[PDB]
């Protein structure tokens, strides 16, 4: 009806008192039975068991890096500047990548290059304060920066991290047919 | 404590910094009444030499945010029995969550 | 929304994972949730009451232990909770075999969940489909003038939000995750706090730890569910 | 529209398992407790033969 | 009961065959429980790289 | 009068999970009073959102609990 | 210089010899960060000795008694048949009387340690 | 509940200046007596007087703050520090951050007049 | 004994008469000690006997002869 | 000289190998029990792990903290490995098959076992820390309490046997092994094992603590090995006791008839296979133990430091007690009091 301070939905669900706890007397099981249980570890041996049972099962295991874990071509690892089968760079120098990148890890210079063309002097990457989101990726307009599936490039000084425009055209020349198997099965996703 | 509100949990206390205000900080408690399922929004002001009384003795969740409150913005609650930073580093000085506190704050640490 | 599209043959392999996820399940119930060694560590450790969880700021687990009926997901429903059928666990003792309990139930219900999910999957966008808010296809991009135009400033600027402010609460596996935002009217929010269930459950630890002995405080931190990076932001 | 969306099947898919699948196994605890009492009862009729025979060694000896 | 058991034959895990089937029935805690193995030829095949919808899908 | 006995358990433990310093006292076998120092992970991402757009700033809440990234992104995406 | 001698000279030398190596093949660079007490990565102040609880106490005074129970059973063991009857009755008697102070032991709950703190119980009455 | 640690004084703001005098030099005397147990827990080179001269310095920069609400923030954070040093919550670390001049000299060039300072770019 | 006291406060700054430690000598108005120096004076004493003063008697001293009277 | 030179060179190379080899099938045991390889790399099949870790160990520096006494904390490592090798030197591997032949045999091994707590009570004094202290002082309380258990079923089976003889009482179950008439016995035996080599789920002191890692949470070097050897060594030995005093030791079936049929008169060709057998019988029984020590590590969580000395002082004392009533009870009314 009229509720005060209260409402239908703020009314306790039929049942919600819970029942009063059974004493020992009305138990179901005999004390001998229930001893049994308690000194011989009944639940403790099926325990044991469940885990007996997994020593005849197969393990997980794989034998990297002999053998490797799922790869998707979705994957974020190391970056790649790209060309066009002519050779020429991709990259014109937009900047988009550089205002988009969370983590302020692009640094970018440009002018006119000297047959007219509008493209970068300077394209680095310091790959220690980069978070690999891939929205570089995803806010170049001529597919210039990308992520390969590389994630085995650990270094003994971290000065081998900044990379400049060489090291990550390099990275492009090196990688592109795994990079075109990867944009081939994604590019009608993006 | 009123039949009809019942707002018995505490959700967060924070600060918020209006420079152009003569009260710079307004503070902000969020409450939950699982009775009723409903929320609620509290404000009031303060600034950086007038404190807020806590609210500690009627919740004692309360606690720690005002601690937070306090180590963040310099908002002093009245009334709350241990009252020290809970964030920043041990001797940290200033608030980092006030506008003109720079992004990158003022010292950094090496090994010598 | 969301940034991609599912993949082609996605939802046939969460379904086949789907299928024998509750044995999983099974084997650790049969580790756990009748050893007794594991009650003697769980049952009456780390109890606190249904008014002194509301007091203390609980929420999730740590809340429905206690034997209160609240859950996010069924009292403000979100996304697509309102679609799917599921069960809210609810304790009544207030510890930490109570909570152990629940979590081993809410397995169940995900599970549930992810299968309804599995078969009602419909046609159709995944994000906003305004050129303003989210990046339009790449295909438009570099085709239409428009298109190109949104994707430009969408990456350099990013979207105005109007002004004014909101705090938003979902039920998060560890409690209710809140946060509270404030925008000025421009691209960047003008604040931003993070309400995270474990800074409250830490907050509420030196309560319910109190009188304990120390390996029951190990269990009181693991009932509790903390990850730091929660906790300090 | 909508092609080449990853989507579920007409029909749908099977139901999964998702209830608590525990199983009681084992005789009743009395049968366990018998067997504990036979099986101790054997191992004494045969440890006190094994005296008294070692007893009959010693007097010969 | 929906929810309820499901044999072991309708789940996507390896398991046995032939005579050590026999023993693993005979010598399971619960029979209907799978190994959680996926099974290789059906599981994650094609491979993501090689979808065939990829050349046919369009913005919805 | 009773004397306190005060042990920092964490954060270079495996219970205190590496981050957490929770100051115990104990008399005897027993914890009489708490004192959970945290700031350890203080990362100042409130005030990184700020200087962020908002599509910048939501791989912040993937970092907050990170077993549960998506469901952070749910939060600030709502 | 039977097997039993020459083995127990043996096993010591092969731990000494161990030690030895060690020492003489590992570097030893000693400093004074490195030589604190690990306890966790922080440094805690010096303190007066711990009060602790009696049952410690207990379990180690109690072994002793217990202990010496325990082994006086073994020249009853050791003699079982030449006293057959007779001192199976006295070690009976032995027994009975150990186990009345096990009993006083278990009642009066001598080995519990028991949390001082405790749920409050009380109701909450108010004065009208 | 969640009870208060060692050394917590609860936050109250002096409703007079005198009443706010009292607590100061009471926590003056605090630090004073402190400041042998700083110079064991925080492993110090330097002697005992030196630690209480530093405090002495640090009282000495507020000697003429004249608004009370200001003098209030003061003593407040005052008890927060002496809370911090008192309970070894600081490491060495910081607690070294106190004592500038205690370091060896830092080089031959401090500059002083405009001409020194302004061969360095710092004029 | 309250020559250890004297000796106590003689060794300290500002002063510049020794001699002028009079067994009833008031450190505000003999001395010119500062309230800050006045609470330096009072914690020296009680170190150098190795007693601790409670607040309330600790402000309340205000001359040698009080030192002397709580000694 | 030469004979007993040659013999003990045998048995002190068996049983420190077969400690070496047990750290590693404990790791694969759990390994597979996890789903898991566990170590397979470090030679062929992971067989030369436990070297690497040993070669490893030898070649790391030894830290002496400040506040410690170095002396008590580089010879309490050392002495509790040297008793728990000096345990070996009385199990046999067939009658009389033995380094000492002790007619004390029983006494000696109690004797040597109530050496084992002087480890854990002066690693906690190395130091100066009061963590260090109690976390010693609660390993000691349950070491002790413990080998009451132990003692009392020692007693138990000596009631049967009149011998402190190993070789003898092991004779004497040539009618049945002892766990078949003491079956919970056999179960007491092996928990307070477990207990007594402070072994999960008895593991209090160094995963529950105020330091991280036990009483050797300090030891680098060749101090810990001598406490990791120590350790599993004395689960090797405590295993043989189970076997000798329950599981029947040497014996397996009575291969009379095989042996008649096989030879026609004594060589070193059929004694060489009585011992072999002897010993294959008696090994495999430590394989057994050794994986049922592995296999309740894989299965259960922790006691605490209540509930252990609880269950020692409440619950296994008192049943033991009880069998110390009902063991000559059933002796005097059968009349079966063994003679010497
Ligand atoms: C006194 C009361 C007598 C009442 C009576 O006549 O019951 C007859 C009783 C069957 O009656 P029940 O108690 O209702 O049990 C039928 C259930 O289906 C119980 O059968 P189950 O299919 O659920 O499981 C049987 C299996 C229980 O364990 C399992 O389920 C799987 C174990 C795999 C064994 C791997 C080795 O048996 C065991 O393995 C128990 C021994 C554990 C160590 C081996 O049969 C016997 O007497 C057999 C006794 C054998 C004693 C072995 C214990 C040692
Ligand atoms: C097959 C091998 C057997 C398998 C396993 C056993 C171990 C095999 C590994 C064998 C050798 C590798 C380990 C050798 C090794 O690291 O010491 C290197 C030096 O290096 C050599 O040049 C010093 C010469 C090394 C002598 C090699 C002796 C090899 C047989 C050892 C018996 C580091 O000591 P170090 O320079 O600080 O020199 C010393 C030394 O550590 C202490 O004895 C001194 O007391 C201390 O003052 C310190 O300064
Ligand atoms: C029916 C008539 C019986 C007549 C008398 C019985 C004769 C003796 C029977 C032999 C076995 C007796 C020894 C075991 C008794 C254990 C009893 C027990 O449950 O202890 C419980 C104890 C807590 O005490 P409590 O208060 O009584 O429990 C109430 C909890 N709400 O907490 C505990 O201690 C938990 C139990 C300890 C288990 C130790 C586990 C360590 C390793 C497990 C060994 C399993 C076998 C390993 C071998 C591998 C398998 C091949
Ligand atoms: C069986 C293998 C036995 C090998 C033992 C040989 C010991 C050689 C190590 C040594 O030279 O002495 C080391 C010992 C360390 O103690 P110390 O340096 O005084 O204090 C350090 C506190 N941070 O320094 C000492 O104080 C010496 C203590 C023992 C005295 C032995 C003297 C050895 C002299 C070498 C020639
Ligand atoms: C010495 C320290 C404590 C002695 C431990 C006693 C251990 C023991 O029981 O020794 C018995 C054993 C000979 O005893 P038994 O069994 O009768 O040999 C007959 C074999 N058919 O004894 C032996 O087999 C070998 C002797 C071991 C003890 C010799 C130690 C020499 C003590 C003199 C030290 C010089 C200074
Ligand atoms: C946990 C570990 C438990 C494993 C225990 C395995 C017990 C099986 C071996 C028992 C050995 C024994 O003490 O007696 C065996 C004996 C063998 O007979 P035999 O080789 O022909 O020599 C005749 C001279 N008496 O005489 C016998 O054959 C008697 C029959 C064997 C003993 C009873 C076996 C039935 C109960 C087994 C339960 C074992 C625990 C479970
Ligand atoms: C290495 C070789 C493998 C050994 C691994 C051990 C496998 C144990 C399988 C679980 C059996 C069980 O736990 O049975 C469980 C039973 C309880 O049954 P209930 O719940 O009351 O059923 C009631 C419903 N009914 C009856 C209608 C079905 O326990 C007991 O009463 C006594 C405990 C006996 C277990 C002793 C184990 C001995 C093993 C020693 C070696
Ligand atoms: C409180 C205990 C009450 C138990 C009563 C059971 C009596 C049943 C009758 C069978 C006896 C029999 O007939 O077998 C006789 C046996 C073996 O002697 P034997 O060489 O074969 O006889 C020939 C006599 N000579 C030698 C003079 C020629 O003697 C026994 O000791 C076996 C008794 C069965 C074991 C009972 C132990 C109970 C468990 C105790 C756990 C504390
Ligand atoms: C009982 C002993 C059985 C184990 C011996 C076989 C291991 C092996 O011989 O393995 C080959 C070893 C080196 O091992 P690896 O470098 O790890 O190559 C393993 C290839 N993997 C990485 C793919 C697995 O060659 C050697 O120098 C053998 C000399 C060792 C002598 C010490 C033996 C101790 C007794
Ligand atoms: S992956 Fe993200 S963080 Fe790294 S460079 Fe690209 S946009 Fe910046
Ligand atoms: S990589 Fe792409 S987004 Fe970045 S500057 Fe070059 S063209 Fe523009």
């Amino acid at each position: 009806n009229i509720y005060a301070g209260g409402s239908a939905a703020a009314a306790p669900p039929a049942g919600f008192r819970i029942h009063r706890p059974a004493t020992w007397e009305e138990s179901e099981e005999g004390a001998l039975s229930k001893a049994t249980k308690y000194f011989l570890l009944a639940e403790m041996f099926r325990g044991l068991y469940v885990v007996l049972e997994q020593f005849f099962r197969a393990p997980y295991t794989i034998y990297y890096p002999f053998e490797k874990g799922p790869v998707s071509p979705r994957f974020r690892g190391e970056h790649a500047l790209r060309r066009y089968p002519s050779g020429e760079e991709r990259c014109i120098a937009c900047k988009l990548c550089e205002a988009i990148c969370p983590a302020l890890a692009i640094t970018i210079d440009a002018e006119e290059r000297i047959d007219g063309s509008r493209r970068t002097t300077k394209y680095d990457i310091d790959m220690t304060k980069c978070i690999y989101c891939g929205y570089c990726q995803e806010s170049c307009p001529v597919d210039a920066i990308v992520e390969t599936p590389n994630v085995e490039y650990a270094t003994e000084t971290r000065e081998e991290l900044l990379y400049n425009k060489e090291k990550l055209l390099a990275n492009g020349d090196k990688w592109e047919l795994e990079l075109q198997y990867a944009l081939d099965a994604d590019a009608p996703y993006r | 404590d009123n039949t009809s509100t019942q707002y018995k949990s505490i959700i967060d206390i924070t600060a918020v910094d209006y420079p152009s205000r003569e009260n710079r900080f307004e503070v902000v408690y969020n409450f939950l009444s699982v009775r009723h399922n409903s929320r609620i929004r509290l404000k009031t002001y303060a600034t950086e030499v007038t404190p807020v009384p806590s609210i500690t003795c009627l919740y004692e969740g309360a606690n720690w945010f005002e601690r937070e409150a306090y180590d963040m913005y310099g908002v002093f609650f009245e009334g709350h029995p241990d009252l020290r930073r809970i964030m920043t580093d041990y001797g940290f000085e200033g608030h980092p969550l006030r506008k003109d506190f720079p992004l990158t704050g003022y010292t950094e640490v090496r090994w010598d | 929304g969301v940034s991609q599209d599912l993949p082609a043959g996605l939802l046939d392999d969460i379904y086949m994972w789907a299928t024998q996820f509750g044995d999983r399940l099974d084997e650790i119930e049969e580790l756990l949730t009748d050893n007794r060694i594991w009650k003697l560590r769980t049952v009456n450790i780390g109890t606190v009451t249904a008014q002194d969880a509301l007091n203390l700021g609980l929420s999730g687990p740590m809340l429905r232990g206690s034997g209160i009926p609240f859950d996010i997901r069924k009292n403000a429903p979100y996304d697509a909770y309102d679609k799917v059928d599921f069960d809210v666990p609810v304790g009544m003792n207030g510890d930490c075999y109570d909570r152990y309990l629940i979590r081993m139930a809410e397995f169940r219900q995900s599970l549930r969940i992810i299968e309804q999910c599995c078969n009602d999957m419909p046609a159709g966008a995944v994000k906003v489909e305004d050129f303003k808010i989210n990046s339009p296809p790449r295909n438009l991009m570099k085709e239409d003038m428009e298109a190109l135009i949104h994707h430009f400033l969408l990456y350099t600027k990013g979207y105005s939000v109007p002004p004014g402010e909101t705090y938003t609460a979902i039920e998060a596996p560890k409690g209710e995750m809140g946060v509270y935002v404030v925008s000025d009217g421009s691209e960047r929010p003008y604040k931003c706090k993070i309400r995270a269930p474990g800074f409250a459950h830490l907050g509420a630890f030196d309560h319910i730890a109190r009188g304990h002995f120390l390996p029951d405080a190990v269990a009181i931190i693991g009932t509790m569910d903390l990850v730091f990076g929660e906790v300090d932001r | 529209p909508s092609v080449g969306q990853d989507l579920p099947p007409v029909g749908g898919y099977e139901p999964v398992q998702w209830r608590r699948n525990l199983p009681a196994r084992g005789f009743r605890p009395l049968v366990y407790l018998a067997a504990l009492c036979g099986i101790c009862g054997y191992g004494f009729y045969r440890a006190l033969g094994g005296i008294q025979e070692r007893r009959e060694l010693k007097r010969e000896k | 009961l929906p929810g309820g058991p499901v044999p072991v034959f309708k789940k996507y895990t390896v398991g046995s065959k032939g005579i050590w089937e026999k023993l693993r029935v005979l010598l399971a805690i619960a029979p209907n429980r799978s190994t959680g193995n996926p099974i290789v030829p059906l599981y994650r095949v094609p491979t993501p790289g090689s979808r065939p919808e990829a050349n046919v899908y369009q913005d919805p | 009068r009773i004397r306190a006995f005060t042990i920092n358990f964490g954060p270079q433990h495996p219970a205190a999970h590496g981050v957490l310093r929770l100051i115990l006292e104990l008399s005897g076998e027993e914890i009489i009073r708490s004192d959970p120092h945290v700031g350890l992970l203080h990362r100042g991402t409130e005030k990184l959102i700020e200087y962020k757009t908002y599509m910048q700033a939501l791989p912040y809440f993937d970092r907050l609990d990170y077993v549960s990234m998506m469901t952070n992104e749910q939060v600030f995406s709502l | 210089m039977n097997t039993f001698i020459i083995f127990i000279i043996l096993i010591p030398i092969v731990g000494f010899a161990l030690l030895a190596v060690n020492i003489l093949l590992a570097v030893y660079k000693p400093y004074n960060e490195k030589l604190g007490a690990f306890e966790c990565g922080l440094t805690s102040f010096n303190q007066t000795r711990l009060a602790f609880n009696a049952a410690f106490i207990l379990v180690a005074i109690l072994f002793l008694p217990f202990d010496l129970e325990i082994s006086t059973l073994l020249p009853y063991v050791m003699s079982i048949y030449l006293v057959s009857n007779y001192g199976f009755t006295i070690v009976l008697l032995f027994l009975l009387i150990l186990i009345i102070g096990f009993v006083y032991e278990i009642n009066t709950n001598a080995l519990k340690i028991n949390k001082h703190n405790k749920p409050n119980t009380d109701s909450l009455i108010y004065k009208l | 509940a969640i009870i208060a640690t060692a050394f917590a004084e609860t936050v109250k703001f002096s409703g007079s200046k005198q009443e706010l005098q009292k607590r100061t030099l009471a926590l003056y005397r605090q630090f004073l007596r402190g400041a042998p147990t700083f110079a064991d827990l925080y492993e110090v080179q330097f002697s005992i007087p030196t630690i209480r001269t530093k405090i002495r310095q640090e009282f000495e920069r507020h000697r003429f703050v004249d608004d009370l609400s200001i003098q209030n923030v003061l003593y407040a954070k005052g008890h927060m520090e002496y809370q911090e040093c008192i309970n070894f919550w600081k490491q060495q670390a910081q607690f070294l951050k106190y004592f500038p001049e205690e370091d060896d000299i830092q080089g031959r060039h401090q500059p002083s007049n405009f001409v020194d300072k302004f061969l360095k770019n710092r004029a | 004994a309250e020559k250890r006291i004297a000796a106590v406060l003689e060794s300290f700054d500002k002063i510049s008469n020794p001699a002028a430690i009079t067994p009833t000598a008031s450190f505000a108005k003999d001395l010119n000690l500062d309230s800050l120096d006045t609470v330096e004076v009072v914690v020296a004493i009680e170190e150098e006997f190795g007693i601790e003063i409670p607040d309330k008697e600790a402000d309340e001293i205000k001359s040698v002869n009080q030192a002397v009277e709580y000694i | 000289m030469i004979i007993n030179i040659v013999e003990i060179l045998i048995f002190l190379v068996c049983v420190l190998f077969s400690v070496a080899y047990l750290t590693v099938a404990e790791r694969k045991t759990l390994a597979y029990m996890q789903r898991r390889l566990g170590p397979n790399f470090v030679g062929y099949y992971g067989l030369l792990q436990a070297f690497a870790d040993a070669v490893k160990l030898l070649l790391k520096e030894i830290v002496l903290p400040k506040e410690s006494n170095y002396i008590i904390l580089v010879i309490s490592p050392l002495i509790t490995l040297i008793t728990a090798l000096i345990g070996w030197v009385v199990i046999p591997l067939g009658p009389g098959i033995t380094l000492g032949e002790l007619n004390l045999g029983i006494l000696f091994s109690l004797a040597i076992g109530s050496l084992g707590v002087f480890g854990s009570l002066l690693s906690g004094w190395s130091s100066n820390s009061k963590y260090s202290l109690l976390g010693s002082i609660r390993s000691t309380a349950q070491l002790i309490s413990y080998e009451l258990i132990l003692t009392s079923i020692f007693i138990i089976i000596i009631m049967f046997v009149s011998s402190l003889n190993i070789t003898t009482i092991i004779e004497t179950q040539r009618v049945v092994w002892y766990c078949i008439p003491l079956l919970p016995l056999l179960l007491i035996f092996f928990i307070a094992s477990v207990a007594e080599t402070a072994r999960p789920p008895f593991d209090l002191t160094e995963s529950e603590s105020e330091l991280v890692a036990g009483y050797f949470t300090e030891y680098s070097g060749s101090p810990f090995v001598f406490f990791f050897l120590a350790e599993y060594s004395n689960i090797i030995l405590i295993s043989a006791f189970n076997g000798y005093l329950l599981l029947g030791g040497y014996l397996s079936f009575n291969y009379s008839y095989l042996f008649n049929i096989l030879f026609n008169d004594y060589s070193y060709v059929s004694f060489l296979f009585e011992g072999l057998i002897n010993s294959s019988a008696y090994a495999i029984k430590l394989v057994f133990l050794m994986f049922s020590f592995i296999w309740v590590r894989a299965a259960f969580p922790r006691f605490t430091y209540d509930n252990l000395i609880n269950f020692c002082w409440i619950i296994l004392l008192p049943l033991l007690f009880g069998i110390f009533l009902i063991i000559p009870s059933t002796l005097y009314i059968f009349d079966s009091f063994p003679t010497l």
